[PDB]
């Protein structure tokens, strides 16, 4: 024996090493083949338009137009306010204001009270 | 190293701490306590201007060391004495800081071993 | 880079001469179109380690699909003749 | 007057003319690597004489 | 040179060593440096002489603008608009002119700082304690006012520093 | 905080090149080991001979990567030093420059290496430091060796690993003369230098004869 | 003043009397001959103002938005002349006249010696803008965009008006030399600290902040190419003028009430310029890098120093010929693609390598790259924050590398790489785009030998 | 010939505006060129005044 | 700007006396300069100044009285 | 690279793949030919054994049990040939692969230059246009109905055909073009 | 993307996508110019661990070595006018206080 | 000008495993009963000039010979110049 592999999020498992490739069973091949099937046809379109003398246009491609749209358009029609989103948006959205708001005021009034008591030595300072 | 295994794993009071050296007086070992000699003054080497650093007492030998450099150019190999003077005068003057650090080690150890017989004849 | 342009006679010199030191298979008896699995006798271990002596003496790997496809050395040569664009 | 500064602006003045030449006829031939070396050296040559000087 | 005068911007004699050879290998140095002379300095120095002959058979000058003083923004009333427009153009004119006062004192301290080399710390405690009491002076006018600075703002500053600097004497004149 | 950084550096890049096959690899290790080296000598307040290091440095690893790219477009892009073999004979001026240049980075005494390098082995030995940065140095300047003879070792004493197709050549005028340049500069520059500025710094003239010859042994 | 606004009322007689086939030489032509003559204000004083009249003064935080906006006219008309081919001459001329009258409002916006005049032409100049987003627009979603850009617009400004009015009731002049010279302290009272919001949140509206940047995209996406030039350009600067204008009479309350657009802006460079990673389209990112510039210059006007004010000016002006640059450089890849997202068209360095060092240098001046004036006013901008508070600098480092992430990424996606297969029509770069680049990047690198010129009057 | 013109176009031209652009524009104006003050060492004399400076202490010579 | 080699397909490739004889030089020159070197400056490596001993020094040069005075 | 690729990988594929990959890393591993050499003989050797296995339960037993053990020992930095997926140049001219339509958009004087091979391609032009027109009722027709199953390509099967999709694979520009 | 086959020929061989298939939705993260999930000999436990633990022992071996540091059997430097009083600082109207170096 | 000489390749019977590590290797395999199929191929790797080695020692004296007879000669001039 040998010690085990651990897969993670960035570093997953190994082809070679998936317990789900050596269960091989009927139903498993007629998937792989029907993937292969739709694969192919879908390089036979991609072709067919391709190597057109004809054409002479960027080929459109539904999937980057899905892709694109998915992304930016079609995101607040499908949104639902829901107690996930709400405290996520919320934290996300406030919190760091409120961190840096109180940051810089702290900061801010030592730095007037040290001026106010004058033991903050600002000689040379005449640019600001 | 042999002084920091005899301080960090022996005993800390035994041997000195270098920044605050020196602990004692000193005149504390014998009355006479020569001063140490001046050969530069303060107008001609601060119109060598070594550096701050370079501002010790083997002040004369580097500022003639300076001279041979500047006067003998393209043979800069000409003046290796006073090369050699400058070092021997660093030399002295490590030797003499070596010789401070055992005085105080050895003023150090004396005096330990005063109070270990000051309480000994308490205790008796 | 200052590298000769080889043609299709070094390409397949180079071949015969590497299946030629593969001791084997004897020298006499092979050719051009002689087949790895029936003509030579040779395992298909033996034909990827013949693949394997091929990447090491033309300084690029072939990849698994193409290379567990090949069982003569003239598809071998014009193999390596397109992915080299050899003119002659 | 004290060469000092004029050697020491001028290397670094001289390292410019190529890239000024670039869109002179030069670049578009095989002898301008040749001429961007050949300034380089003279660059460094002529920059010795401030080393000297401070030497 | 006459361009500048030497009292505004002081400079030590300058005095430099003489060159004492001891050995009889000639020095690269001075070769190097009469054969850039004669190269380079007499071509430029003819030149210059060919342009000052030029420019003298040319001759005009220009005169530096004088300005009048006038009432600055205490001898203004309240709302009088013209005694105002006049008070904050003079004062921006003496904020300028300080400025330039700064920059002078700042530019002695880098000279001094770079010419006596390694000794800088010694050798350069005067202007190091001119430039110190002249950015006390400047900060003190200017430094709190910000953007759409103007006459009244540094006046009211004033007032209130000084304000305080009679509380501060009366105060100790009565501990 | 900069001696600390610096002999942290010098260590994990030096152990880190110790162990790769890419020759570019080793050396750019070797030069961050190298500036980890520099700033181990800014922190214990040694400003002109870390300078005086940057300037032999220069000389003495450009040169390296000068025999390095040789190698490599001699044997058609190659990189991994697991497919060289042979060089000392099959490739002579190469060789001879680069072992000129592994024994300068390591510091051969009166080479061009030794002037700065021990140097920065006497000064970091004899100066109120940190124990553990003295130490990483110490180990640092030893995988500086490692690395050194790893690449030699690997690229130029044992058999022939190469495809059978030779394309070894070095008979041009501007390789030869653009190596040599840097080669009587990483022979002499050291010595010229050192001996023509002036002194700028309190030398360590007296020292412990063991812990004057820390840095040869260790190397 | 009116040497500069005659010419420009004239460029519509002219445009509307033309030849059907050269209208577009004329404009050009003449447009550029008015930025000549524009050119006589950058001569300013140390002293107040250049006042020519009672309606109209000069300054030289006025003088160099007046020629940037005088000098975007041309490179409006010579990227617009292209994708309005196959169109009629009366709304080709309706074009230029929409162009021509949105520089008249601007030209007299700048100067305004008045505030309701000022906020007459500042609400005048949304009229045009809108028509051409709606009108001349590709997508569907340009009415929109233009009702999002509208009505932000109008929502942030009817308050100002009203404050306006006020303010005048109260002191009796709105005046920007009056209002100057008698400016008074505001008491930290509720009424004024509603003032001071109705003062404010109009010009904030328009930089946009953070809080209120949504329109911005919008229409940044679906304007034409001319219009996307002006609203990056010019239009975005409106809002930093008029705070710079304003803000005298708000003091001392400003120094409390900005603590929360301070905190908005400070954290909404680093959201858009960390949004700028994941972006799918070239203009939406152009757009986000634009909001992060000018919450920057948000933040700079709202210290209130005059390395603050210097470095808002000079950055203002620099991200206006910036923005304007990679716009066109997006829609000559468009004109092209006809898709507008990044990852259909790539490796276009090698079928276009002159197009690709315009994109290098563009990317490079957007990324702030010294002795450029961008960096120029990043760095005072920066120094006046860190003198106002020690630990915005933090933020600010942060904002710089996202900054130059997003910058090559936009690089390298689109000019590195492999050349898509299937694209076929990439013709090779015109003279008129070109020339465009040139005449949009050679400016910054002229001023940047002059910086004073575009520090503003506290320089 | 080659080497001959390139040393004047690109080094003798250069250094010719160089020079008289320093010791004539930038010169003029007061701090802008600033030298060392070179060191001064004992036994030196100086050309401007002709004194000479004292020698040292004589300190005890040997090794 | 060189001469004509030609490939050798698993022999050994040809050499030119001149880059042997060059770099046999230089590696001698380097060695020579590095035992020229070696005798004219050996104390670089070696040291020239002893190494005093702390324990050899008497206590009359180091102000030790015998534990009892002071 | 060039053929079509499988629904699946079988046994035999598989055993082959891992003995390659486990081949090619004990090169990695041992440096030296002769150490290479032995090491390769005793893991060929040791492979053999299990050949005439029949069990195809115990033949899924073993090489995925070797998987794991070629995965522990897998030298984490192999050898990779220079143009390999992980060679150091591996996409090193891919800036210099210009496409072939671009020579459509040169200016008439920069045509004027090498007239015999814009001839040439006004040739290859003609034979395309004619051989596409060709080829798309060849594909109609010789494809299955429903679709394709496998992504390859019938061969030209009359006297004046050409290969189905053959325009960009034969003009490929080619792998050093400069 | 990265870990995807690189011998299959692509539609677009960069990206290594083909033309109809469905692009994910964080394409755009996995470029081969960015973030990748390509697994490695060793576990990502393991790296973080050992990475994690040689970072942590550098930090607390430094911290030892400022509590135990290194120097020489010699004394403080010494300098000969008041410790170079008069060009460390100046002041020289304050007199300070003399200091006369021991001779051994 | 470009290699364009014809270049032949040798005679494939010249390769013999005999002489080289690789006869250790043989009969070490032998002696386990296994035999390399490739061990001819890798011949030309001892065969030529690549058959004599150097050690690490010896590559680091490269020049020591040369340098040593002129530090010899130079060292006994000058002390035949200086003795004068
Ligand atoms: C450095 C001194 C120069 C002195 C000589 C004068 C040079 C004037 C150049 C003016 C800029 C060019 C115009 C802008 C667009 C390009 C124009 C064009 O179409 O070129 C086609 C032309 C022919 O192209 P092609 O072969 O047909 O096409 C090939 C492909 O397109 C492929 O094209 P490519 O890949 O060859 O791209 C061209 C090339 C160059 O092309 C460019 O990228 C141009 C833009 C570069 C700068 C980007 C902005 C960064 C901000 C800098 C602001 C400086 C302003 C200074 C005043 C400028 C006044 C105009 O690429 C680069 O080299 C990138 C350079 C990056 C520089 C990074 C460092 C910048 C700061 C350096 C210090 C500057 C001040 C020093 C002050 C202290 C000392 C005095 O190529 C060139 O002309 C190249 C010019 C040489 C490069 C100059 C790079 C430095 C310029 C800095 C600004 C001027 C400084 C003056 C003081 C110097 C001291
Ligand atoms: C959405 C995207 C961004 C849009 C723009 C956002 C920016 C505008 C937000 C306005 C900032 C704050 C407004 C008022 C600040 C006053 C200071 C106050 O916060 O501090 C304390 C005030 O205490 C409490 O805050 C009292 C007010 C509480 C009621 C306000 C609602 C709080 C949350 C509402 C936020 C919604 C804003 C958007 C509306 C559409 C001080 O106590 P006190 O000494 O007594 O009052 C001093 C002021 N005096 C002198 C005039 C009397
Ligand atoms: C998002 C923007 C920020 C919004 C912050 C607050 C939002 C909530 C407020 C909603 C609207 C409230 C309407 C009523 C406010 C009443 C304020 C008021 O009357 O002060 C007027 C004040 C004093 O009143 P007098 O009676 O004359 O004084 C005599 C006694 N001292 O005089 C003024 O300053 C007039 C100025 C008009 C105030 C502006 C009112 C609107 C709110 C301010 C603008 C903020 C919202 C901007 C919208 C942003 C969209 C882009
Ligand atoms: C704080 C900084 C936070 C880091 C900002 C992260 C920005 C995320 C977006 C970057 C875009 C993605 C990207 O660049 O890809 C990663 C890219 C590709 O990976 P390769 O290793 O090159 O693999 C190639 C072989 N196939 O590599 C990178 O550049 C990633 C770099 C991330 C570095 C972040 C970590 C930095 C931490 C430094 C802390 C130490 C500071 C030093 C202290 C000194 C004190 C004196
Ligand atoms: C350095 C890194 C370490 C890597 C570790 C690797 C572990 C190696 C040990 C694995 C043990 C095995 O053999 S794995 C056992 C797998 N099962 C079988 O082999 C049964 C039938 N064999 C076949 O079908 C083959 O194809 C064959 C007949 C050989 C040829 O076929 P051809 O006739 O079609 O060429």
């Amino acid at each position: 024996s040998f010690p085990k592999y651990k897969p993670s999020r960035l570093a997953t498992l190994p082809a070679t090493l998936d317990p789900a490739e050596y269960d091989i069973s009927p139903e498993t091949r007629k998937a792989q083949a029907e993937r292969l099937a739709i694969r192919s046809r879908l390089k036979r379109e991609y072709l067919l338009q391709y190597n057109d003398p004809n054409r002479l246009g960027v080929i459109e491609d539904p999937a980057l137009i899905r892709w694109t749209y998915a992304r930016s358009a079609n995101i607040y029609p499908n949104f639902r306010p829901t107690p996930k989103t709400s405290l996520l948006g919320a934290l996300f959205g406030i919190g760091p204001l409120f961190f840096w708001y109180y940051v810089f005021k702290t900061d801010r009034d030592k730095k007037e009270k040290l001026i106010q008591e004058g033991k903050l030595d600002q000689t040379f300072n005449i640019s600001y | 190293g042999a002084h920091l295994a005899r301080r960090y794993l022996g005993d800390a009071s035994k041997e000195p701490d270098p920044l605050r050296m020196p602990t004692f007086p000193p005149d504390y070992g014998f009355p006479e306590r020569k001063e140490r000699e001046m050969v530069a003054t303060q107008q001609e080497m601060n119109d060598a201007q070594l550096m701050l650093q370079q501002r010790d007492y083997c002040a004369h030998y580097l500022i003639q060391l300076l001279k041979c450099k500047r006067d003998s150019f393209p043979n800069f190999l000409a003046c290796k004495h006073e090369q050699h003077d400058w070092d021997y005068c660093e030399h002295l003057d490590y030797v003499k800081r070596m010789k401070e650090f055992e005085r105080e080690r050895r003023l150090l150890q004396r005096k330990k071993r005063r109070e270990q017989r000051e309480a000994e004849m308490a205790r008796g | 880079s200052d590298a000769p342009p080889l043609t299709l006679e070094a390409i397949k010199d180079r071949v015969l001469y590497v299946l030629k030191l593969y001791d084997k298979i004897d020298p006499e008896k092979l050719s051009v179109n002689s087949h790895f699995m029936k003509d030579l006798g040779l395992d298909s271990l033996d034909q990827v380690e013949i693949i394997m002596a091929m990447e090491d003496e033309f300084g690029f790997e072939i990849p698994d699909i193409d290379a567990e496809k090949l069982m003569c050395p003239q598809e071998i040569v014009d193999y390596i003749a397109d992915k080299k664009d050899v003119y002659e | 007057m004290n060469p000092f500064a004029s050697l020491t602006l001028t290397t670094l003045t001289i390292l410019t003319i190529p890239i000024m030449m670039s869109n002179s006829n030069i670049y578009k031939t095989n002898l301008y690597p040749n001429y961007v070396k050949t300034t380089v050296s003279y660059a460094f040559t002529l920059s010795l004489v401030p080393l000297l000087m401070f030497m | 040179p006459d361009s500048w005068d030497k009292d505004v911007y002081p400079e030590p004699p300058r005095r430099t060593p003489a060159p004492a050879p001891q050995t009889s290998l000639p020095n690269p140095v001075t070769y190097l440096t009469k054969i850039f002379d004669l190269l380079v300095d007499r071509p430029v120095t003819l030149a210059r002489e060919f342009i000052e002959q030029q420019h003298a058979k040319n001759r005009y000058y220009y005169y530096h603008r004088e300005f009048r003083r006038v009432p600055d923004i205490t001898e203004c009333e309240e709302k009088d608009i013209l005694c105002m427009f006049e008070a904050e153009m003079q004062w921006r004119r003496d904020y300028k002119v300080d400025q330039e006062i700064v920059n002078i004192i700042q530019e002695r301290l880098k000279a001094c700082q770079q010419r006596e080399g390694e000794s800088y710390r010694q050798n350069c405690a005067k202007e190091l304690e001119q430039f110190t009491q002249v950015s006390k002076a400047f900060q003190d006018r200017y430094s709190d006012l910000g953007a759409h600075y103007s006459a009244r703002k540094c006046l009211a500053k004033q007032k209130q520093r000084m304000l305080a600097e009679r509380k501060a004497a009366k105060e100790a004149a009565a501990a | 905080m900069t001696l600390c950084l610096g002999a942290i550096t010098t260590l994990f890049t030096a152990l880190c090149a110790i162990t790769q096959n890419d020759i570019k690899k080793i050396v750019a290790f070797s030069t961050s080991s190298q500036l980890g080296l520099m700033m181990v000598t800014i922190g214990i307040n040694q400003p002109h001979l870390a300078f005086l290091h940057i300037c032999m440095h220069a000389f003495f690893k450009a040169m390296l990567f000068m025999c390095s790219g040789s190698i490599i477009h001699s044997l058609n892009d190659e990189q991994d030093i697991r497919k060289m073999g042979g060089l000392y004979k099959a490739m002579p001026f190469t060789t001879t420059a680069l072992i000129i240049g592994s024994l300068a980075l390591t510091g051969m005494p009166y080479l061009t290496g030794f002037y700065s390098k021990d140097l920065i082995i006497e000064a970091v030995n004899m100066s109120y430091t940190n124990a553990w940065a003295l130490l990483m140095t110490l180990i640092a300047t030893s995988l500086t060796a490692a690395y050194s003879t790893r690449i030699i070792f690997f690229a130029f004493l044992g058999k022939p690993r190469f495809p059978p197709l030779v394309l070894i050549n070095e008979n041009n005028p501007l390789l030869i003369n653009s190596i040599k340049r840097l080669l009587i500069g990483s022979i002499f520059a050291g010595f010229i230098i050192s001996n023509n500025i002036p002194p700028m710094t309190v030398p360590n003239t007296t020292m412990p004869l063991y812990m004057k010859m820390t840095a040869l042994i260790v190397t | 003043m009116l040497k500069i606004i005659i010419p420009t009322t004239m460029l519509l007689p002219m445009t509307w009397m033309s030849k059907h086939n050269m209208i577009w030489i004329n404009a050009t032509v003449h447009s550029l001959l008015i930025s000549l003559i524009s050119l006589s204000l950058l001569n300013q004083l140390g002293e107040n103002s250049l006042n020519f009249s009672l309606t109209f003064f000069s300054d030289s935080l006025s003088a160099p938005l007046l020629v940037l906006t005088t000098w975007l006219l041309p490179l409006m008309l010579m990227a617009s002349q292209s994708h309005l081919s196959k169109e009629t001459t009366t709304r080709k001329k309706l074009y230029i006249t929409m162009l021509i009258l949105l520089q008249l409002f601007l030209i007299m916006t700048f100067t305004a010696t008045e505030l309701i005049l000022f906020y007459i032409l500042f609400e005048a100049t949304l009229v045009p803008t809108l028509i051409i987003i709606t009108r001349w627009g590709n997508q569907t979603e340009r009415l929109n965009a233009g009702l999002y850009f509208l009505f932000y617009t109008l929502a942030g400004s009817l308050p100002l008006l009203v404050a306006l009015v006020y303010i005048q009731n109260t002191t009796g002049s709105l005046n920007f030399l009056i209002i100057h010279y008698w400016s008074h302290p505001l008491s930290n009272s509720w009424s004024n600290i509603f003032m001071w919001l109705a003062c404010i949140m109009a010009f904030m509206v328009k930089m946009p902040l953070y809080g209120l940047h949504l329109w911005l995209p919008k229409a940044h996406v679906e304007a034409p190419i001319a219009g996307s030039m002006v609203l990056a350009a010019v239009l975005l600067k409106l809002g930093g003028y008029g705070m710079m204008r304003i803000t005298t009479i708000l003091n001392p309350l400003t120094n409390y009430m900005a603590y929360p657009f301070l905190m908005l802006s400070m954290w909404g460079m680093i959201m858009t310029s960390s949004i700028c990673l994941r972006q799918t389209d070239l203009k939406s990112l152009i757009a986000y890098s634009s909001v992060s510039h000018m919450a920057l210059v948000i933040v700079a006007i709202m210290i209130q120093t005059p390395w603050s004010f210097m470095g808002a000016t000079a950055l203002m002006i620099a991200h206006g010929l910036t923005s304007s640059m990679l716009f066109c450089l997006a829609n000559t890849n468009y004109e092209r693609v006809h898709s507008r997202t990044m990852i259909l068209a790539r490796g276009l360095q090698t079928l276009l390598p002159l197009m690709a060092t315009w994109w290098l240098v563009a990317s490079l001046t957007n990324l702030a790259l010294p002795p450029s004036i961008n960096l120029i006013g990043e760095l005072f901008i920066i120094t006046a924050s860190f003198s106002w508070s020690n630990i915005t600098i933090i933020l600010m480092g942060m904002n710089m590398m996202i900054t130059a992430l997003y910058s090559l990424y936009m690089l390298i996606t689109t000019q590195r790489g492999k050349y898509t297969h299937h694209i076929n029509n990439i013709k090779p770069s015109f003279t008129r785009e070109n020339a465009l680049m040139a005449l949009h990047i050679l400016p910054l690198l002229l001023l940047t030998l002059n910086p004073k010129m575009i520090l503003g009057p506290l320089y | 010939y080659r080497h001959s013109i390139f040393a004047v176009t690109h080094v003798l031209i250069p250094v010719w505006i160089i020079h008289y652009y320093l010791k004539y524009h930038v010169t003029a104006k007061p701090y802008t060129v600033v030298e060392r003050k070179p060191r001064i060492f004992p036994g030196d004399t100086i050309l401007e005044t002709g004194e000479v400076i004292p020698l040292m202490k004589e300190f005890p010579d040997q090794h | 700007g060189g001469v004509h080699i030609e490939p050798r397909y698993r022999q050994f490739p040809q050499l030119t006396r001149s880059q042997l004889i060059q770099a046999e030089f230089f590696s001698a020159t380097m060695w020579f300069w590095i035992l020229w070197r070696f005798w004219h400056d050996s104390d670089a490596v070696l040291g020239h100044f002893p190494y005093p001993d702390p324990s050899q020094w008497t206590d009359e040069e180091l102000g030790i009285l015998p534990d009892d005075e002071d | 690279a060039f053929s079509a690729p499988a629904a699946y990988l079988t046994h035999q594929q598989k055993v082959l793949r891992l003995y390659k990959r486990a081949l090619r890393h004990l090169e990695s591993w041992c440096v030296h030919r002769d150490k290479y050499r032995y090491f390769a003989c005793l893991m060929r050797a040791r492979f053999d054994e299990h050949k005439n296995e029949k069990d195809m339960v115990k033949a899924t037993q073993l090489l995925r049990q070797a998987e794991e053990e070629f995965w522990y020992g897998q030298h984490p930095q192999p050898y990779i040939f220079p143009e390999s997926p992980g060679g150091t140049s591996y996409e090193r001219y891919e800036c210099y692969k210009v496409p072939e339509w671009c020579l459509d958009d040169w200016h008439p004087s920069e045509k004027a230059m090498y007239p015999d091979y814009f001839a040439k391609r006004e040739q290859w032009k003609r034979l395309r246009r004619e051989s596409w027109e060709r080829e798309v009722k060849q594909l109609q027709e010789e494809t299955p109905p429903g679709g394709p199953r496998t992504e390859a390509l019938p061969p030209a099967r009359k006297e004046g055909d050409l290969p189905p999709l053959w325009w960009h694979i034969v003009t490929r520009p080619r792998e050093r073009p400069m | 993307q990265q870990e995807r086959d690189p011998w299959y020929d692509w539609d677009h061989p960069d990206l290594r996508l083909n033309w109809g298939e469905p692009i994910h939705w964080d394409l755009d993260m996995y470029i081969r110019n960015r973030v990748d999930t390509s697994p490695t000999p060793v576990s990502w436990n393991t790296m973080c661990k050992h990475l994690f633990g040689f970072v942590a022992f550098m930090l607390f071996m430094f911290w030892v070595g400022e509590i135990y540091p290194s120097y020489q059997p010699v004394g403080p430097k010494q300098y000969p006018y008041n410790d170079l009083y008069l060009e460390r600082g100046g002041d020289p109207t304050k007199e300070p206080e003399p200091v006369v170096h021991y001779e051994i | 000008e470009h290699g364009h000489s014809k270049m032949e390749l040798p005679d494939y019977k010249q390769w013999k495993i005999e002489g080289t590590p690789l006869e250790t290797v043989q009969e070490k395999l032998a002696a386990r009963g296994l035999r390399d199929p490739w061990g001819r191929n890798e011949a030309w790797r001892y065969s030529g000039g690549f058959a004599n080695n150097v050690s690490f020692v010896g590559a680091l004296l490269k020049g020591f010979k040369w340098g040593f007879a002129a530090f010899v000669v130079a060292v006994g001039a000058e002390y035949y110049l200086e003795s004068q």
